[PDB]
């Protein structure tokens, strides 16, 4: 249970591109969206539900 | 998917699909009009010329 919560909760969200080819007429904008890395302290560890 | 009553949900009413490109991302054109093209490189061993 405890090596799949962890699994579920200590990942890295994927991440896409806000104004992404193929894009609408205007666009204007493009830019990388960045999302979440992985834990690092021992205490992000010591969280996560279960 | 197929919901309690009735039928079930084929792709088409969730979605556009259209044989489209790999990546939109990188586009050429020759003098105006639109063109693709491929750039090569010389393998180090091989003769410019032939």
């Amino acid at each position: 249970d405890v090596s799949s919560a962890i699994q579920a909760q200590n990942v890295q969200i994927s991440s896409g591109q806000l104004g992404g080819l193929p894009a609408v007429k205007g666009q204007q904008l493009n830019a990388t969206i960045i999302g979440k890395t992985r834990l690092q302290t021992a205490e992000q560890f010591e969280n996560i539900l279960l | 998917k197929v919901n309690p009553d009735g039928s079930q949900v084929r792709l088409k009413d969730v979605a556009d699909v259209g044989l489209g490109g790999q990546d939109y991302s990188i586009n050429a054109q020759f003098n105006g009009s639109p063109a693709s093209g491929i750039a090569i490189k010389l393998a180090t061993g091989a003769n410019a010329l032939d």
